[PDB]
């Protein structure tokens, strides 16, 4: 009368024959996500085995497959970066609201392909009245996290924010892929942050845009706040972490939330450890420290120790334009301490790269007597992208954890450091970064 | 097991056996393990080798974890092989091609003064197609200067060079004006957008371009490889490559104590297991417990 | 795939595309009556819009099982796929055993014979070496390590000739 | 595969009217056989009819 | 074999088939084997006049007088009017010929 | 016996990753004491 | 079906050196 253990069995007996077509692969995807088929993985990995090989494929069969792929948690690079072959021949054959769905998979996948996304932001910014704000949280999403930094459609998508009304998810949606294009322009955000007003449908729209307002670092909105003081159970550990880590970094002192959140998290780690990442790992360790709420001693001292991990792993590949200008700061804070002539800067920097408690590796440590600061520098890949040109909310999660460790963080950026016009006043940039962090230097 | 070093460029990649032993470690520091001091010495120029053969040690499992699309009618498979080199690159610690190539050549002419020497050291990472046609350029307009043209660029003898040598770069088909206004930029950002947008254009008809002739070199090689091995009787066959599965079997058992040599008969045994675990359900292929 | 995933019983698939499996929803406010019909079986399920967005949360990662390498097996598969190329045309070879009677030996030329008998050891020499399908194995293990130390460059894995063109011109046509 | 095939060749080898006969399938051959040896011996007749 | 397919056991004995019927002559003498079915209608009917020790005797001449009248089918059907001779009745023209000129 | 994993059956098998890490662990090792002994 | 193991870098960048076509199909219809 109803058997999903027996449907399960003739869609493994569908997808295994030899002349599968594009439909029927498009339906058994369909069809698994709607049955919640996580835990059987080779079905999954049938049905992705031969979408790969079909070589017909109409407009509504893609978009079948990838919203399949995508709302299944199943993630196959060599196959979803493939199916970009059908995207790009079927995009004038594309609706406006099917478009959205292609561009979300494939750019929620990571899939990197350049004329794919140039002609599908070309088409929304041509016709924007025929998507839907919903449809157009999408593409937005899609061009954000498939590596495209396009501000033509992140521009027109605030035009559409704040005409018409959107959802709670639609908004979260297009609060995290602006956190990821690193934009936040407070005539768009403020216009996304309107829609959590009516309660949220999921727990996912609350903990991005927690994760969103804390790397573009405005505040929490308290409504966003207290909905993850209730439906944090909906959310995966690593999707309990990025909540916590944004709610830190936007500024909240809502504890029933870090209560809540941290109660998903350290069952997990105490029940597997290895599970998350050490770059999700180490975002545990910023919430437990700038709210304050205590994890487990177990938990805790791990988390803090993969801080110090996934720090020399941000030092060991620093993308050398970062090291060129972290070795300018740390030649330029030689010069604000004295040193006028070049064996007497040199002598000084290595002399600056103490190792920080947890195990990590600091540029520039400077102490006198016990008071310890720390100059850190932000290249660009920290920086917002639009025209003001402020640091992202990551800075301050890195200045807060060694804060906590003792030192008083002066962070210069490189919009600012390297306008100056010579070495000395890069140097009095440096001191008066020291002196309005640490007054006694 | 690591040595703190190789551990710290495993955590952001994804091949197995280096996420194997990340889990591993992470299981360790879970368990009351103190993490050990990352050490703050190795100047420059040992820092250096330890990156080249700690990316290494992240590429080469990558690699052999990319499937080649020999054969594939389109750009998407080629472009996600490209996509797969580029996620893989960026893992191992390396940068943007763009900026990890520009890079080499401003570490190769760091003293070069003279724009014939530019041409004389970074002639290993440039086409020899294009280094000749940026040789005659070159002497088309020392002909006309009568001096050595120098690598200062304010100098005007330098643009009788340089708009001719953009002359070159439309005639190969790259457009030099949208590559020097994307390192460069605008003031806003909405210009700089659209030259953005026609630059991507390029670099991905660049990479995708350079990766087809990546597989065509490697279909034209298989090709030529079995059209070799088609002309033989199956006797000869048989033993040639028994003869050089029992030399190199040899060349791996000799060696003992290495790490390299004992997973290496390791994974001489795994295959061994995939041919029968595929003996026993072919219609299920090899046993994976889950 | 990302952290937060934000698709799901919202411009959804509403109806199967295919004959082999029947869907039909129903789209509700709060919840979704699915059925899902495939030949022998039925099954009929009920997920609201906030259990579709619990099942992006923990993700699948699909990874292939291969025998040495996925590097390797798709060499071995275009090395399989090269020599049905060459199948296909000894499928098209014409039968010399409609020409072994006696009738044809002796009104033949005896030379003529020798080099019919020729042709016909010829191609069970070509067909028995095309269907050697467990040498391609140890032939795409020739293509890997030349291949595989290209890759190995010390400026990028998938650096190439027109990459490093367009970025000597903009090294070039900068000042110094 | 093999196991039809050792079944197929001896279903038509085990068969005894597939058993080829020269002297059926090639008829003139035969009698060309036949008279390549009594040929032979009528050269030897000859020799004694004339000796 | 298709380009990315797999061959069927169906389509492989089909081919067997082609060979063996390769393996069959173009013109072959219909030697009857005589079936248990009609074998054990002679034996029985031999046991049933009491003399059934010469029993098996008696159907081997019923196979051997079907056998020496032996028809020759060319592609099933009989051609009548067709003589052939044998390589022992020719090995006998040889032989009585060899021993008149040696005489 | 059979049914190993998934984990470890993802590994490329015959990678170098060895041969690359038998070197950086002799040469690395043994250019560290040539630059701190080193004179013209 | 194994490999010998090298541990070389490329240092160049060249074109990937297509190797030319074989008689293989020729002579076999020939």
């Amino acid at each position: 009368e109803n058997d999903v253990p027996a449907i399960l069995k003739e869609i493994d007996s569908l997808v295994s024959r030899e002349a599968v077509s594009a439909k029927e692969v498009s339906d058994a995807a369909v069809a698994l996500t709607y049955l919640q088929v996580k835990a059987n993985r080779r079905l999954w990995g049938k049905v992705l085995e031969k979408a790969g090989a079909a070589q017909d494929y109409d407009a509504a069969s893609l978009t079948n497959l990838l919203w399949a792929i995508n709302t299944g948690g199943v993630e196959h690079f060599k196959t979803v970066a493939e199916l970009a072959g059908p995207a790009v021949s079927l995009l004038p054959s594309l609706s406006p609201v099917q478009l959205s769905i292609v561009v979300e998979a494939l750019g929620g996948a990571g899939v990197k392909n350049y004329e794919l996304y140039n002609k599908a932001s070309a088409v929304v910014v041509s016709k924007i009245g025929e998507f839907k704000p919903a449809e157009i949280a999408r593409v937005l999403y899609g061009v954000a996290f498939g590596g495209v930094n396009d501000v033509a459609l992140a521009k027109a998508a605030g035009k559409v924010f704040a005409s018409t009304e959107v959802d709670s998810r639609t908004a979260a949606q297009a609060l995290y892929a602006l956190a990821k294009l690193g934009r936040a322009d407070k005539a768009t955000v403020d216009a996304l942050l309107k829609s959590f007003k009516k309660g949220t449908e999921s727990a996912s729209d609350a903990a991005a845009a927690s994760f969103a307002l804390g790397s573009l670092s405005f505040k929490a909105e308290k409504a966003i706040v207290d909905a993850l003081k209730a439906s944090a159970g909906d959310l995966a550990p690593a999707q309990a972490v990025e909540a916590a880590y944004g709610l830190a970094l936007s500024g909240a002192t809502d504890a029933e939330a870090f209560k809540a959140l941290f109660g998903v998290v350290a069952p997990a780690i105490e029940k597997a450890p290895d599970a998350l990442e050490v770059s999700s790992l180490a975002q545990l360790h910023v919430a437990s420290t700038i709210s304050g709420a205590k994890l487990p001693a177990a938990v805790g001292s791990f988390v803090a120790k993969a801080f110090g991990l996934a720090a020399d792993a941000a030092r060991l590949k620093r993308s050398s334009a970062e090291s060129a200008l972290v070795a300018d700061v740390a030649a330029a804070t030689a010069v604000a301490f004295g040193a006028q002539y070049r064996p007497e800067v040199a002598s000084a920097v290595a002399s600056y790269v103490k190792t920080a408690p947890d195990g990590s590796v600091l540029d520039i440590a400077i102490t006198k007597g016990d008071a310890k600061v720390l100059v850190q520098a932000v290249p660009s890949s920290l920086l917002t992208s639009t025209t003001p040109a402020k640091p992202l909310g990551h800075v301050a999660a890195y200045s807060k954890v060694r804060e906590a460790q003792g030192y008083a963080v002066a962070v210069v950026p490189a919009n600012e450091f390297e306008a100056l016009p010579d070495q000395k006043a890069k140097a009095q940039y440096v001191l008066a970064a020291i002196k309005k962090v640490a007054p006694s230097f | 097991a690591v040595s703190k070093k190789e551990v710290l460029y495993f955590l952001s990649s994804k091949d197995a056996e280096s996420s194997t032993a990340v889990k591993s470690y992470l299981k360790s520091l879970y368990a009351g393990a103190q993490v050990e001091a990352t050490e703050t010495d190795a100047s420059e120029l040992i820092a250096q080798l330890e990156k080249k053969y700690l990316s290494a040690q992240v590429v080469e499992p990558g690699v052999h974890n990319i499937a080649l699309p020999l054969g594939e009618s389109g750009s998407a498979p080629v472009k996600r092989y490209a996509a797969e080199l580029f996620n893989l690159g960026a893992q191992a610690g390396f940068e943007c091609p763009f900026i990890e190539v520009s890079k080499k050549f401003g570490q190769e002419t760091a003293t070069s003064e003279t724009v014939k020497d530019v041409l004389n050291k970074t002639k290993s990472y440039v086409s020899a197609d294009y280094n000749a046609a940026l040789n005659e350029v070159l002497s088309s307009v020392e002909a006309e200067i009568n001096g050595p043209v120098l690598f200062d660029g304010k100098t005007e003898g330098f643009k009788k060079f340089a708009a001719k040598a953009k002359a070159v770069a439309v005639s190969r088909g790259l457009p030099a004006d949208t590559i020097l206004a994307y390192c460069a930029g605008s003031a806003n950002e909405d210009a700089a957008d659209k030259v953005s947008k026609e630059f991507f254009t390029w670099f991905e008809s660049a990479y995708t371009a350079d990766a087809a002739a990546e597989v065509k070199a490697i279909e034209a090689e298989a090709a030529s490889i079995l059209d070799r091995h088609l002309a033989k009787p199956v006797a000869q066959i048989r033993k040639e490559q028994a003869s050089a599965y029992a030399s190199l079997l040899k060349r791996a058992e000799t060696a003992k104590g290495a790490k390299w040599a004992e997973k290496y008969l390791e994974d001489v045994k795994a295959v061994q297991w995939f041919d029968a675990s595929v003996a026993e359900a072919p219609a299920s292929g090899p046993k994976v417990a889950a | 795939l990302t952290t937060f995933t934000f698709s799901g019983l919202q411009d959804a698939p509403v109806a199967a595309l295919s004959g082999s499996i029947k869907l039909n929803v129903a789209a509700k406010a709060g919840k979704a009556e699915v059925t899902v019909a495939a030949g022998a079986a039925k099954a009929a399920t009920q997920v609201s819009a906030a259990a579709l967005r619990k099942l992006s949360g923990s993700k699948i990662s699909l990874a292939e099982v291969a025998r040495i390498s996925v590097l390797h097996s798709s060499i071995q598969n275009y090395l399989l796929s090269l020599s049905n190329e060459r199948y296909q045309l000894l499928s098209q070879w014409p039968d010399f055993t409609t020409m072994y009677g006696k009738d044809f030996y002796y009104r033949a030329h005896p030379e003529d014979l020798k080099k019919f008998y020729d042709a016909a050891d010829e191609y069970y020499k070509l067909y028995e070496t095309v269907t050697e399908f467990d040498s391609l194995s140890a032939l795409a293990s020739q293509v890997v390590p030349n291949y595989a130390a290209r890759r190995r460059s010390t400026v990028h894995p998938a650096i190439g000739s027109t990459v490093a063109d367009g970025a000597f011109t903009n090294f070039l046509l900068s000042k110094q | 595969y093999l196991a039809y095939a050792v079944t197929k060749k001896q279903e038509v080898q085990a068969d005894p009217s597939n058993i080829p006969f020269d002297e059926v399938l090639y008829p003139q051959l035969s009698e060309e056989l036949l008279e390549l040896e009594l040929s032979d011996i009528r050269e030897d007749e000859i020799a004694l009819e004339k000796a | 074999w298709k380009k990315g397919k797999t061959v069927s056991i169906e389509n492989l004995n089909t081919v067997t088939d082609k060979y063996a019927a390769a393996l069959v002559p173009k013109r072959k003498l219909a030697l009857p084997v005589l079936p248990e079915g009609v074998k054990k209608a002679v034996e029985d009917f031999a046991a049933s006049v009491g003399q059934a020790k010469n029993a098996s005797e008696v159907s081997e001449l019923l196979a051997k007088s079907l056998a020496e009248k032996a028809v020759v089918t060319e592609g099933g059907k009989v051609v009548e009017g067709f003589s052939y001779v044998s390589k022992a009745v020719a090995a006998k023209v040889i032989a009585t010929r060899r021993a008149e000129v040696h005489e | 016996a059979d049914a190993k994993a998934l984990d470890e059956l993802r590994k490329p098998k015959f990678s170098s990753k060895y041969l690359i890490q038998h070197v950086s662990q002799k040469l690395i090792p043994a250019v560290k004491e040539w630059e701190k002994s080193y004179q013209p | 079906y194994l490999a010998p193991l090298r541990s070389d870098f490329t240092e160049e960048i060249t074109a990937p050196k297509v190797a030319s076509a074989s008689n293989l199909v020729n002579e076999w219809n020939n």
